């Protein structure tokens, strides 16, 4: 093929070469076609020693994997093969608990998934919040990721450990009365929190996986609602509601206290997923095949909660769980659940939620933030979910 | 500071009500639950016991007296998994008990509250 051709015309490269050559596999028409010849000349594996650092390697490795097909095993075999006297590979900064094939077939197995489920393309760009203090703070707000974010001081560590709470309170939730926290913003303000959380493109660790820039959040929202009979108002109103719930700095704390020597399971991302409930549910099962998520650390877990897509499907997913749950319940046994939602209707949440009754959103809340239907109710979240949903239901809000 | 006003049970349970908690009468003491409107809010009881703690629980120092606890966890929501306290002090010839819920993404809760209530507790 052409870009075999020049590939092999170019052969550690210039960072100016890699980044040509990885340019070239992107533009591939032929990405199988370029692969086969590569292997057969021998001249892959050579690709795969000769772009480094980590950053182009992981670039590189990303997007052969994301558009080989019939020759993507020959591609993981190359890259296997390089990495006899490499090591480290891939595994370095925010990947470092990823095994660099578990790197390549993760990668794989997002692209796949993207195309099967249809957030693969991009189109949405902008724009971020520029916030780093207070409410709305969070990656949700500002796109950066919070495996991005400084490490936490050693002394904060030190006193979160030991329960601080001057340290805990400043890495912990900033809202307190949440209808205050509302009543605060215009309609617009409102509008414009859940637009710029929906708009901008999603902070992914896999970027070089999808054929172009990576999607809008939107995209994926909508995917995910697709694949578990959902809306993307509703998985954008819980998403909203935590993401209001959130700093940047609690997501240098959620995040960095789950991949550190306590292992904490803290909840993470985007919809606020608990480490050991990814696991548990086996949140990823459609963005993941088995042998990649039987093959997942538990760091690697709480990183890839990290990344929006795994996030906001992991999200999706828990609650198409919740609600098909509350459809097995009886209300009689749940009296204080029919107290506080007299409207609610348990079958209906088996169905989609453009038939739900508003209390059905109501307590799905309450459930989503505590344990689910064990008949205590959180007072405060559901109005504060429902108010999202209620701006995401806005005719100005529009999904793919 | 942690406790506001004096509040007496019939049965001789005497106890101040955690500052921004809303008190009411339970069968054998008081129930506080947080204030407000809020996401995870604080839930604590405290009561008078004649009969002991069950046998063999954790125990700790509580002012000059002891206490027995046992704390459990489950699974709950974005806002962490539930914990729920049950702790008893001695109180003469009887004891006085609080338990107390909250949700932590972060590890056991330390109780702080239910604690200082639990020693602010005494029987008439
Ligand atoms: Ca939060
Ligand atoms: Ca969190
Ligand atoms: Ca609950």
């Amino acid at each position: 093929t052409a870009t075999s051709d020049l590939i092999e015309s170019l052969i550690q490269v210039t960072r100016q070469e890699a980044r040509r050559v990885i340019a070239a596999i992107r533009n591939d028409n032929v990405p199988d076609a370029t692969i086969a010849a590569l292997d057969k000349s021998g001249s892959l594996i050579k690709l795969f020693q000769r772009v480094g650092p980590p950053e182009l390697a992981r670039s590189l490795i990303a997007s052969i994997a994301g558009r080989t097909t019939m020759q993507r095993y020959q591609a993981r075999n190359a890259l296997i093969r390089s990495l006899i006297n490499n090591p480290l590979g891939t595994q370095t900064d925010n990947w470092i608990y990823f095994p660099t094939i578990t790197f390549f077939d993760i990668c794989a197995d997002l692209a796949d998934a993207a195309g099967r489920l249809g957030f693969a393309a991009a189109g949405a760009t902008g724009v971020a919040s520029q916030a780093i203090q207070g409410p709305f703070s969070g990656v949700g707000a500002t796109g950066v990721n919070p495996t991005d974010l400084p490490s936490i001081a050693f002394g904060d560590q030190l006193k979160l450990l030991n329960k601080d709470p001057a340290t805990v309170t400043k890495y912990s939730n900033p809202l307190g009365d949440l209808g205050a926290y509302l009543s605060q913003l215009s309609p617009q303000d409102k509008l414009n929190q859940a637009q710029t959380l929906v708009g901008q493109p999603i902070s992914t660790l896999f970027p070089d996986a999808y054929p172009g820039n990576p999607p809008s959040r939107a995209k994926v929202m909508s995917a995910a609602a697709r694949k578990y009979d959902l809306t993307p108002q509703l998985i954008g109103a819980i998403i909203l509601a935590e993401q209001r719930d959130q700093t940047r700095d609690e997501d240098a704390k959620d995040y960095q206290a789950a991949v550190s020597i306590k292992s904490a399971n803290t909840s993470i991302g985007l919809g606020q997923v608990v480490v050991s409930t990814a696991i548990k549910y086996e949140l990823f099962t459609d963005l993941l095949g088995q042998p990649v998520r039987r093959g997942l650390s538990r760091k690697a877990v709480a990183t890839l909660l990290a990344s929006d897509e795994f996030n906001i499907f992991a999200t999706a997913r828990y609650i198409r769980y919740v609600a098909n749950l509350a459809s097995q319940q009886d209300l009689r046994k749940l009296p204080k659940t029919r107290g506080a939602f007299p409207s609610i209707d348990l079958r209906a949440y088996a169905g989609n939620p453009r038939n739900w009754p508003r209390d059905n959103v109501r307590a799905l809340a309450s459930e989503y933030t505590s344990r689910p239907w064990d008949d205590n109710l959180s007072p405060g979240w559901p109005m504060f979910v429902d108010d999202a949903y209620a701006t995401f239901l806005d005719p100005g809000m529009r999904f793919p | 500071v942690d406790f506001d006003k004096t509040l007496t049970h019939p049965n001789g349970l005497v106890v101040e009500r955690p500052v921004g908690f809303d008190a009411r009468r339970s069968a054998e003491g008081f129930r506080f639950d947080e204030g407000g409107k809020l996401r995870n809010p604080r839930q604590l009881e405290v009561q008078r016991q004649d009969a002991p703690p069950p046998p063999d629980l954790a125990s700790r120092r509580l002012g000059d007296g002891e206490a027995r606890y046992k704390v459990e966890e489950d699974d709950g929501g974005s806002a962490g998994s539930e914990y729920r306290l049950w702790a008893a002090k001695p109180a003469g010839a009887r004891w006085i008990v609080v338990s107390a819920s909250e949700q932590s993404e972060d590890g056991e809760p330390t109780f702080a509250l239910a604690w200082a209530l639990l020693e602010r507790a005494r029987l008439q």
